[PDB]
């Protein structure tokens, strides 16, 4: 129908509540997974309850998942298409950042080259959009820009004459704080005693800071001053009021875990770890002259930010419209590792990579034995892109398992030229917002079918 | 012949309608209207010849709730109703009785009949639905369909014959539809009215869809219309029960949301 339809970008209640409720998770088109997520929650829907009662939840939803994984991931990787350059060359226009934007771009992409997380489970992970800041200083004229593979704040140290600059620091992070936490007998009485048990609810856990050996000190909660003396003294620096948000960040960019009744850790890994802490001062009037603190070399390479300066505010922020303008082109182009073969002929083996992949290698079962048995029958669905474009042309089954084969030179069939080309240079093929429609579906699937 | 509440209706024609009185006599008057087999009744069923009226019997019950219903309705319309803001709601042309002595009626006899617009029009609808949302009992019509004609189809069958039932409306459409839906059928649900269904009709190609609310006239009813005839077994469906029933306010929200999945 319209699903099929799907080499241009010319366009199940609870289904369709979801569908519109991922597609402004990111925007793109509704009914091409619409009609997808229709036929093949079809099948399923046919699995569970009405008739043949079956167990329709656990090891195919499951499969699908796995399906949707490997969708993203492999899908993005098959990028010819001669890229965005000259788009991109066009989206110049709109601002005052001539001359000068272009470090900004190529060294976001950089960065944004620093990224392939492979995070939670067998998975590359892609946080994009979610892993960094970057950052100016209105003064003087804009182009000085100096990057750092790493944060920088204001955030004075806890005591200025702790850590004037740290180096391969380990830390100790945790939401609670240091201050005798609540015991189960809540009883307050004879202050100077219950004080005293503070200060020895303090010592020990210094004991067995040190015992960590910190290297600087990191509350979300709270401290006393005590412990603060306790560890300057043994010299393990200390932060205040400390941010949760870059606290539980760099913490799992760390190997260092919040151990939350360190009673817990009686060993390691709860310590974390990063370069080095190191300041920089500013010397002149109208306040902008601050000091601000590097703190580079953290655990995880992906991510930076940067020093950078102007002299106003309304074409500072207007730069800051190029810099969101270059966010937006950063992940549209990195749902792709930027595009893909148009007019079916990336799509083939892009669809058949599970095929080709799982078939030579068999080490196959990656889809499953049911995706040899079973996948005849709804991977098929995967296999809409032929069904699609060929079948108006060339070849309904044949392209597809002959280029599952795997020639691995991905010209295709000409439904419109009759000898070659693709829709790349013809530009009628739907922007990315499309991929993650494969990703969403059964998170919110499996459930409205107990 | 009596007519009620003359000056009423004839706003209302102009209002909603935006019929012109000579119009609407000219179709009922000029040429005998054609009779329609109706339900089983008992109750006459008639349009006009150029079959943009429709002309039902009601029974005094009926004809005495219009009158009750005709302030809040006539309300409703300047809120919104078809010329108003359109509302799927039936629009009453004109309510009359008719008794006469002459032999032609029957004597001493009163027959009273409501006047009002056709859903359907008189060039053709392809297929008919007749929507409850009403959780299944006569969710289908057997002896229906036995016709070659235009069967009318009910929720079972709309669900599993035009199943994934593909009307799709547009975007913009639906919201404006549902809009409207939901105002009716609150409006509804404020008289205590129930038991009315919505009436599809469709076209096909670039699909052209009709559709309205229609029995209207029933509420504070409990007892009436028994079951007839032996109910087909071998399946669950329909229980002895229920001595409670679903409520006006219950019955509106099931219409409203069984309707929201029909059109896409």
């Amino acid at each position: 129908s319209s699903f099929q339809s799907t080499v241009d970008s010319d366009s199940k209640e609870y289904l369709i509540s979801d569908t519109g409720g991922q597609q402004l998770s990111i925007s793109d088109a509704f009914i091409k997974e619409s009609l997808f997520n229709r036929r093949v929650e079809e099948k399923s829907k046919e699995l569970p309850f009405t008739p043949l009662g079956w167990h329709h939840n656990n090891l195919e939803l499951l499969r699908e998942e796995n399906g949707e994984k490997q969708a993203m991931e492999r899908l993005l990787s098959a990028n010819h298409n001669h890229m965005m350059a000259l788009l991109q060359q066009l989206l110049h226009s709109d601002s005052l950042s001539s001359s000068w934007r272009d470090i900004i771009v190529s060294l976001v992409c950089q960065v944004v080259q620093t990224v392939r997380p492979d995070v939670k489970n067998q998975d590359d992970d892609m946080d994009i959009r979610q892993f960094v800041h970057i950052k100016k200083i209105p003064g003087g004229k804009k182009f000085d820009s100096v990057v750092v593979n790493g944060f920088v704040c204001t955030k004075n140290i806890a005591h200025k004459k702790m850590s004037s600059c740290i180096k391969n620091p380990k830390i100790l992070l945790l939401k609670c704080s240091i201050e005798y936490l609540y015991r189960e007998e809540t009883k307050f009485t004879c202050i100077d005693p219950i004080v005293l048990q503070e200060r020895e609810f303090l010592k020990n856990y210094v004991q067995r800071i040190v015992d960590v050996r910190p290297t600087l000190v990191l509350v979300e909660k709270t401290v006393s001053r005590i412990a603060q003396d306790m560890l300057l003294e043994h010299g393990i620096t200390l932060v205040i009021n400390v941010k949760s948000q870059v606290l539980e960040r760099i913490s799992r960019m760390t190997q260092g875990d919040l151990v939350m009744s360190m009673d817990q850790l009686l060993t390691k890994p709860h310590l974390g770890t990063c370069h080095k802490f190191y300041m920089q001062i500013f010397q002149l009037p109208n306040e902008q002259t601050k000091t601000l603190m590097f703190f580079e070399g953290c655990p995880q390479h992906l991510g930076c930010t940067i020093k950078l300066r102007g002299g106003s505010d309304y074409e500072l922020a207007r730069v800051k419209e190029i810099l969101i303008f270059m966010i937006c082109v950063a992940y549209h182009s990195q749902l792709e590792i930027s595009f893909l073969m148009d007019e079916f002929a990336m799509p083939p083996t892009l669809m058949q990579n599970p095929s080709f992949h799982s078939l030579i290698e068999g080490r196959g079962h990656e889809g499953a034995v049911q995706e040899q048995y079973g996948g005849g029958s709804i991977p098929w669905d995967p296999d809409i892109p032929p069904e699609s474009l060929p079948c108006d042309d060339s070849s309904l089954l044949e392209l597809r398992i002959v280029f599952e084969k795997g020639e691995q030179e991905n010209k295709n069939l000409p439904q419109a030229v009759a000898s070659v080309k693709h829709q790349e240079h013809s530009t009628t093929a739907c922007p990315a917002g499309l991929p993650c429609a494969f990703f969403a579906p059964v998170p919110e699937s499996l459930l409205p079918l107990p | 012949c009596r007519l009620y509440y003359a000056g009423e209706f004839h706003k209302m024609r102009e209002v909603i309608l935006d019929s012109s009185e000579e119009d609407f006599i000219r179709s009922l008057s000029h040429s005998s209207p054609w009779q329609a087999r109706g339900g089983k009744s008992g109750a006459a069923f008639y349009a006009t010849e150029d079959d943009r009226f429709i002309l039902k019997q009601m029974p005094r019950l009926e004809v005495q709730s219009f009158l009750d219903f005709a302030p809040h309705y006539f309300n409703y319309i300047t809120n919104a109703v078809q010329q108003k803001r359109p509302t799927a709601l039936a629009k009453i042309l004109g309510v009359y009785r008719i008794g006469y002595k002459n032999s032609q009626n029957n004597t001493e006899k009163k027959l009273d009949l409501l006047v009002m617009e056709n859903l359907f029009y008189g060039r053709k609808m392809a297929q008919v639905f007749d929507l409850k949302g009403s959780l299944r009992n006569r969710n289908v019509k057997t002896d229906t369909g036995k016709e070659s004609c235009d069967v009318v189809l009910l929720d079972e069958n709309l669900l599993k014959m035009v199943r994934d039932n593909p009307l799709y409306i547009r975007s913009h459409s639906k919201a404006v539809l549902r809009t409207s839906i939901h105002s009716d059928s609150h409006f509804l649900s404020s008289h205590l009215i129930i038991d009315y269904s919505l009436l599809v009709g469709r076209d096909d190609t670039s699909n052209e869809l009709v559709v309205g609310i229609i029995d209207y006239i029933r509420t504070f009813t409990w007892d009436k219309k028994l079951e007839m005839v032996v109910k087909s077994t071998g399946i669950l469906g329909g229980q002895g029960k229920m001595p409670t029933v679903v409520s006006p306010e219950l019955y509106r929200t099931r219409f409203c949301e069984a309707m929201d999945k029909y059109f896409l």
